[PDB]
């Protein structure tokens, strides 16, 4: 055939600052999300693009929210909410699934892209954040695990409350991938990142 | 935009220069809701309409200076435009197809690279041009 | 059928430290309006979030005047 | 507009003008697409409509006295 069809497995993700390998769920077989975002010292303006849709513009608000909240925990800017923009990339529009389509991916990105630290690779992660840093469960797993399975990553982090859906699937998908149980940002902030802080 | 007419020459393509100087809106780069009559499209999409190859050699005017006083910056649709993978996702208001704007040959001009929008920051090779002599400006009134 | 889709009798519901339960009405039947607010130290402005009319704002601010006139 | 009318007089060739002035948009040089009755092209096509020739000499009216908020 000659090219082949996708970039090489585990060569397209690569422990980046900006990036974002979020899972993420479409009709026709899941995907994952290589999440791109700017943050570079500014004046507070936020900036989306990639013809999305607004929900994902106060997913960001609400990532920025968390992050204002528990902002030393890790070295992030004392006053940066006026003097740092952030510039998002999404490589699709929008998804079909109601709600934000990845929230903690978002929110784990922007606190990166701040702290200027890496994100690990080899891990893929999906879920909706709340403004009090909680991670709301998500539905349809079903299609976000095999995508990742398929995305050649077994480390899935998942929300604590589908922790029931860790029972309901087949046993086929659960065995052959990693799952811990998240409900706070800050958990997921330290198991996607370079360092520790 | 010599220097374009020279490149257009080389590449034999159809050369055109848009003005992106006192661009204040994001709708002035945009396009327009179909929110009236005769709604319009972006600059870069009219201009666009106005070749008729997909892969013309375009030049940007003064690209440095853009403006604007609402949240989002001009640099986002710009950094869309750069990457040409990217450029199937082209921003637009009037239209929604995103445009393939990868074989549209994108150069640019900016007479201050310090006010260039530093989220276009990256991925930018300055070409000082520089000054010109006595002895330099005679030549090139001699000939040119 | 399966796990239980729903959440118990309502007992111990998710954690609930800086939100607050609510009732409402709408065209599809009662809902619970769990409105979550988020204090971010700042430069004192409301920043509403889930496409608000003015009307819901005037709600906020009443709101906000109240406290203003108990805070201690 | 005296001067252009000695310049045309001179050049023997019918002077024109055109109030181009308060034109608050770029629909009244290039009209419109034609879909309705009342389909008007711009001012220019109507100054080289009311003057027979080829080859005229126009006066852009107060060029300096436009507008630009919509409509092109
Ligand atoms: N060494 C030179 N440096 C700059 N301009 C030159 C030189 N030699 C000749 N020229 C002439 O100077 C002109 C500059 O015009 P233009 O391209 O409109 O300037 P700009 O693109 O900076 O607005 C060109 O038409 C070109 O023929």
């Amino acid at each position: 055939l000659g090219i082949p069809r996708y970039r090489p497995d585990k060569a397209e993700t690569e422990p980046q600052v900006g990036t974002a390998q979020g899972l993420a769920w479409t009709p026709v077989g899941g995907t994952l999300l290589t999440i791109e975002v700017a943050a570079v010292p500014g004046s507070g303006k936020l900036s989306l693009t990639g013809q999305l849709g607004e929900v994902m513009k106060e997913s960001a608000q609400a990532a920025l929210t968390y992050l204002r909240a528990h902002t030393q925990d890790y070295g992030l800017p004392e006053d940066f909410y006026n003097k740092v923009d952030l510039h998002v990339h999404v490589p699709d529009g929008a998804t079909p699934k109601d709600g934000p389509s990845a929230g903690i991916t978002m929110a784990t990105a922007i606190a990166s892209a701040l702290s200027r630290r890496p994100a690990r690779m080899d891990i893929a992660m999906t879920g909706e954040v709340s403004l009090r840093g909680k991670v709301m469960p998500i539905g349809g797993v079903k299609e976000k695990l095999l995508a990742a399975h398929q995305a050649g990553i077994h480390k899935i982090v998942l929300p604590k409350d589908n922790e029931a859906q860790l029972e309901e699937l087949p046993k086929e998908v659960l065995e052959g991938l990693e799952i811990k149980l998240v409900e706070d940002v800050g958990e997921v902030l330290e198991y996607l990142l370079l360092p520790e802080p | 935009t010599s220097l374009g007419r020279s490149i257009a020459r080389s590449m034999n393509r159809k050369f055109h220069r848009i003005s992106l100087g006192g661009v204040r809106d994001e709708a002035e780069i945009r396009g327009h809701r179909r929110t009236y009559i005769g709604a319009m499209p972006g600059k870069l999409i009219h201009a666009m309409k106005q070749v008729g190859v997909i892969n013309p050699v375009i030049l940007l005017d003064e690209i440095d200076k853009m403006s604007s006083d609402w949240r989002g910056d001009p640099a986002s649709a710009m950094l869309e435009v750069l990457d040409p993978e990217q450029n199937n996702t082209f921003t637009d208001h009037y239209l929604d197809v995103p445009y393939d704007l990868s074989k549209v040959f994108f150069i640019t001009t900016a007479n201050t690279l310090q006010t260039i929008p530093r989220p276009l920051l990256d991925r930018m090779e300055v070409i000082e041009i520089p000054g010109y002599t006595n002895m330099e400006k005679q030549a090139i009134a001699r000939q040119y």
